[PDB]
RNA sequence: GUACCCAUAUCCGCAGCAGGUCUCCAAGGUGAACAGCCUCUGGCAUGUUGGAACAAUGUAGGUAAGGGAAGUCGGCAAGC
RNA sequence: AGGCGGCCGCCCCCUCGCCCGUCACGCACCGCACGUUCGUGGGGAACCUGGCGCUAAACCAUUCGUAGACGACCUGCUUCUGGGUCGGGGUUUCGUACGUAGCAGAGCAGCUCCCUCGCUGCGAUCUAUUGAAAGUCAGCCCUCGACACAAGGGUUUGUC
C-alpha cells in the first residue's frame, strides 16, 4: 500500500530546503529470500549458456 | 445418506452485486438454488412459496439484504429420478439477524 | 528490486533523510484518526463498552 | 342482414410489419386541466427468443473541479 | 556446439600384427550392367530371451481475481496451522432508528375538588435513551466461535 511521509528536507539553494514536505510513498512487504540453487554461465559467442 | 435439516442466514447482499435493477430478484434465486445445492449437495431444489413472498415482498430492485431460510433434505419416490434426494428450501421468518448462526435442527 | 546499473550523485542520492511523521490513517475511505488509542481517547465510551 | 376481429395478431401495405384507417362509454388522488405521475373496474406477459459475463465501438440517459463559446462556417447539440 | 585419443598394471593367445623367394589350392560360373564401401546406414509398429531399474504428469470440471470479449493468465483443495458459509470484532459511510418518558413545545378544545404552572385530549417539532439505527466485499483486515465439505470425478500422454 500506499501512505505519506512528512520529510525534512537538507537541499539547499531552494524554497524546498528546511520545511517539511509530504511526498507520496509506497510500502512493500519484503519476506527474505530462501537460497536454493546455483546456476552458473559460460559466455558464448552467440550469448550466454 | 441422511434426511437431515439445517438452517441458514444466507446473504443476498453479497451475492448480489452490481446487478440490474430489472434482473436483481430472479439472480436473488438462482443464487439460494445454487448455494442450496453447494451446500446440501443435490442438484434438485425445490424452493416454496413463502420463501417467493420473502424474496419478492419488496418489488424487484429492493431485494432484502439477508433471509433466514430453513434446508431439509428428504428423499424421491414414485417412479423417482435419477437424483434420489431433493433439498426443500423452506422460510422461516425472524425479527433480528444478529448473533444468529448454522443451526442443526432435529 | 534491481540496484540500480549506474552510478549517479547528482545531488538525488545519497542524502541522509529525516523521517518525522509517517500517517497510517483509515486508508479504507477517508482517513480521521492515526492510532486506536487516539481514536477511543478522542470518541470515549459507546454502546459496546 | 344478424357469428366473430374492428386490431402493436382476423383490414391495407407480399408478413402475427414501431406505418395507415371513421366513431360512443368514461372512475379515485395530486392537480386549473380529458396535461404529466400513481391507484380501482377491466385486460396483459414486455410485443417473431432464452441463459452467462459486463471488453472496445455504438445507440438512448446522467454528471463532472477551474475557465465559460477560447471549438465550430455558425451557441449545432446540451444546459439555464 | 565435448566422446575419441594417450599412460601404468593384468587378461586368452599371437613370436605370419609386415617386405622378397618356393609349392598347391579355393567356382575357372566358359565376352559382358546396378560389384566392391563408414551399414550391427535414419526413424517408426510389433516377435522370444538375460541382467539392472522406474511406479508419474498434463488437460477438462470446481474455485479464484493480481486477469478477463471468448479463449488465455495468476491461484486453493489434507483430513489438520485446509478451504468455504454464517457469526464476531477492526475499519469506514450516512447522521442520531422504532418504542418509551417529559413541570420543552405556536397554540386550541373540554372538565370541575371550582381546581392558589389543576387535570385530560389534539398538536409541526425538540430533549434523554442515541458518536444512535442501518450497510460494510461481493475486488477491505483478523477470526483457529458454530456448521458442513475435503482421494470425488472425465479425457490424454514414453526415449536404441
Ligand atoms: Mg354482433
Ligand atoms: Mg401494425
Ligand atoms: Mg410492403
Ligand atoms: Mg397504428
Ligand atoms: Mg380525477
Ligand atoms: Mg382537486
Ligand atoms: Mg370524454
Ligand atoms: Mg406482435
Ligand atoms: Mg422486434
Ligand atoms: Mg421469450
Ligand atoms: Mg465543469
Ligand atoms: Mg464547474
Ligand atoms: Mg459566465
Ligand atoms: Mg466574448
Ligand atoms: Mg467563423
Ligand atoms: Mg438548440
Ligand atoms: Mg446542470
Ligand atoms: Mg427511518
Amino acid at each position: 500500500g500506499m501512505t505519506h511521509i512528512v520529510r525534512e528536507v537538507d537541499r539547499p539553494g531552494s524554497k524546498v530546503n528546511k520545511k517539511e514536505v509530504v511526498e507520496a510513498v509506497t510500502i512493500v512487504e519484503t519476506p527474505p529470500m530462501v537460497v536454493v540453487g546455483i546456476v552458473g554461465y559460460v559466455e558464448t559467442p552467440r550469448g550466454l549458456r | 445418506n441422511e434426511v437431515v435439516t439445517r438452517e441458514y442466514t444466507i446473504n443476498i447482499h453479497k451475492r448480489i452485486h452490481g446487478v440490474g435493477f430489472k434482473k436483481r430478484a430472479p439472480r436473488a434465486l438462482k443464487e439460494i438454488r445454487k448455494f442450496a445445492m453447494k451446500e446440501m449437495g443435490t442438484p434438485d431444489v425445490r424452493i416454496d412459496t413463502r420463501l417467493n413472498k420473502a424474496v419478492w415482498a419488496k418489488g424487484i430492485r429492493n431485494v432484502p439484504y439477508r433471509i433466514r431460510v430453513r434446508l431439509s433434505r428428504k428423499r424421491n419416490e414414485d417412479e423417482d429420478s435419477p437424483n434420489k434426494l431433493y433439498t426443500l428450501v423452506t422460510y422461516v421468518p425472524v425479527t433480528t439477524f444478529k448473533n444468529l448462526q448454522t443451526v442443526n435442527v432435529d | 528490486l534491481r540496484k540500480s546499473l549506474l552510478v549517479q550523485t547528482k545531488r538525488r542520492a545519497l542524502e541522509k533523510i529525516d523521517l518525522k511523521f509517517i500517517d497510517t490513517t483509515s486508508k479504507f475511505g477517508h482517513g480521521r484518526f492515526q492510532t486506536m488509542e487516539e481514536k477511543k481517547a478522542f470518541m470515549g465510551p459507546l454502546k459496546k463498552d
